[PDB]
């Protein structure tokens, strides 16, 4: 049985950490919602 | 039941002690999250009780109690941020700039974040606080990191 416990607002934060990179994949997506890379 | 606007953790009691499923999003009265975070089950606020009222696996997403309210759409060229809200942990906003998932039906904007699979569902927002998508639905890359779709509903 599940349930919900508010975690916050939903706003942009000025001076937030800056991470992560740009990746561009070619992929492909199922019937069950699976996302895969194609080759 | 607490309706207000923001995002939300999605515990269950099922397993040992209290443990994070997911994230969500209440907007306009409406709780949206991903498939694979709640299968479709009913949801509890307090003493009130949410009913999923659309779902679509292939999309992995989920509405509670009215349609999908979410539309703002990444702009292709913008940094955006992650909302992440980690089990047990305090919500974060990371920045990032999304990459791109070329497909047979078009691009999707990608973010190169690697959390818990209980942060699934939460919210990826513009420059405006607009959410754009949830975080949780990707793939695994060469070298075992993670890179998740900017998941988007469509509002009727
Ligand atoms: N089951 S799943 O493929 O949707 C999944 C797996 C890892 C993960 N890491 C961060 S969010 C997340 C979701």
């Amino acid at each position: 049985d599940m349930y919900i416990e508010r975690a916050g607002d939903i706003t942009w934060e000025k001076d937030a950490e800056v991470t992560g990179n740009s990746p561009r994949l070619d992929v492909a997506l199922d019937e069950s919602g699976d996302f895969s890379l194609v080759e | 039941g607490e309706t207000t606007d923001g995002v939300y953790r999605v515990m269950t009691r099922r397993l040992l002690g209290s443990t994070q499923v997911g994230v969500g999003v209440m907007q306009e009265g409406v709780f949206h999250t991903m498939w694979h975070v709640t299968k479709g089950a009913a949801l509890r606020s307090g003493e009130g009780r949410l009913d999923p009222y659309w779902g679509d696996v292939k999309q992995d997403l989920v509405s509670y109690c009215g349609p999908w309210k979410l539309d703002a759409a990444w702009d292709g060229l913008s940094e955006v941020q992650l909302l992440a809200v980690p089990p047990g942990e305090r919500a974060k906003n990371i920045q990032t700039l999304p990459g791109i998932f070329k497909t047979k039906d078009g691009d999707i904007g990608a973010v190169a974040l690697d959390y818990p699979a209980g942060t699934s569902g939460s919210p990826i927002l513009d420059k405006c606080g607009r959410v754009i998508g949830l975080y949780g639905n990707g793939v695994v890359i060469k070298n075992g990191s993670y890179v998740s779709a900017i998941t988007q509903g469509k509002r009727e």
